[PDB]
């Protein structure tokens, strides 16, 4: 059962799919390929909670009744700095202008 | 002489039109001239058992909006006669619309068509707001693919 | 499995599958002018919804499933149909 994702870390949003049966591990090889920052300097959560390399998507709560295509689910990424770990932090998209007279 | 048209077979069919969208939908029949005819409403999620006829032809529309549908995967939909007590199933499906006709649709929902120019867009926008999903029009097309093949 | 990276006016980055991205001509013309395209007109909550488009356009394509509408928001409508007529999508 497929899932689709985005994993979001500051003002970077990575747009990728896998199983339920993926593994953590898996989605951090997928943003090693792409950020260039091995699976032991990533943390991967899904809202605040740190996610288990071990696990499956399935496992932590993705399903693909609820990551769908058109509606991915967020997984946080955050980066070690240093020795210590950054916190998580995403920022959010801009806001849409208020709504036209003519569409209310 | 239509391009398009139910033939009067006067051979019996057994259907179900499967609505598997989230569109109302408006079942349309060609008649013997091709002229589309329309019959009842079908809720999205709904099935309803039809008594149709070999080489019959059906179309499928957004009842709201004339948007076009898919059956079974594609445009038109005939009848075969049914064997081992089987009715031919119409599997109603919405298309992969672009991305542009999808938000034309949204725009087309919540505007009068009086209001069109008063949104803040390109001109040629304005123009395919106003160049709305045909019945007639798709007839047109469909039978000269028809023709080509 | 290249990515590119798209970025909103606003300064989001976005990275998509080449494939799903070249979804559209004018990204795909774009990017045979890096793996980045800038767009300072597209604002980021219009460019990630073009992102889910393009997923959801390869994943339903030639599928024989049934197939959700995609939704849009009647306060994104506008510009996401600015961004679609652009991008040809």
């Amino acid at each position: 059962m497929d899932v689709f994702l985005m994993i979001r870390r500051h003002k970077t949003t990575i747009f990728t799919d896998a199983k339920e049966s993926s593994t953590v591990f898996e989605l951090k090889r997928i943003v090693e390929g792409i950020l260039k920052r091995p699976p032991e300097e990533q943390r991967l959560y899904k809202d605040d909670q740190l996610l288990d390399d071990g696990k499956t998507l399935g496992e932590c709560g993705f399903t693909s009744q609820t990551a769908r295509p058109q509606a991915p689910a967020t997984v946080g990424l955050a980066f070690r700095a240093d020795d210590t770990f950054e916190a998580l932090r995403i920022e959010p998209f801009s806001s849409p202008p208020e709504l036209p007279d003519v569409m209310k | 002489r239509p391009v398009l048209r139910s033939v009067n077979s006067r051979e019996p069919s057994q259907v179900i039109f499967c609505n598997r969208s989230p569109r109302v939908v408006l079942p349309l029949w060609l008649n013997f001239d091709g002229e589309p005819q329309p019959y009842p409403i079908l809720p999205p999620g709904t099935g309803r058992r039809i008594h149709s006829y070999r080489g019959h032809l059906w179309l499928f529309r957004d009842a709201g909006t004339h948007d076009g549908l898919l059956v079974n995967q594609t445009e038109l939909f005939v009848p075969s006669l049914n064997v081992d007590g089987q009715p031919i199933f119409a599997n109603i499906t919405l298309p992969v619309y672009t991305l542009k006709e999808r938000c034309l649709q949204v725009v087309r929902s919540l505007v009068k068509p009086e209001n069109y120019r008063r949104l803040d867009i390109v001109r040629s926008l304005y123009e395919d707001l106003e160049d709305y999903p045909s019945v007639r029009k798709d007839i047109q097309r469909l039978s000269q693919e028809h023709l080509e093949s | 499995m290249m990515y590119v990276k798209l970025i909103s006016s606003d300064g989001h980055e976005f990275i998509v599958k080449r494939e799903h991205a070249l979804t559209s001509g004018t990204i795909k013309a774009m990017l045979s002018g890096t793996n980045e395209v800038n767009f300072r007109e597209i604002p980021s909550h219009v460019l990630s919804k073009v992102c889910m488009y393009f997923t959801y356009k390869v994943r339903y394509t030639n599928s024989s499933t049934e197939i959700p509408e995609f939704p849009i928001a009647p306060e994104i409508a506008l510009e996401l149909l600015m961004a679609a007529n652009f991008l040809d999508c």
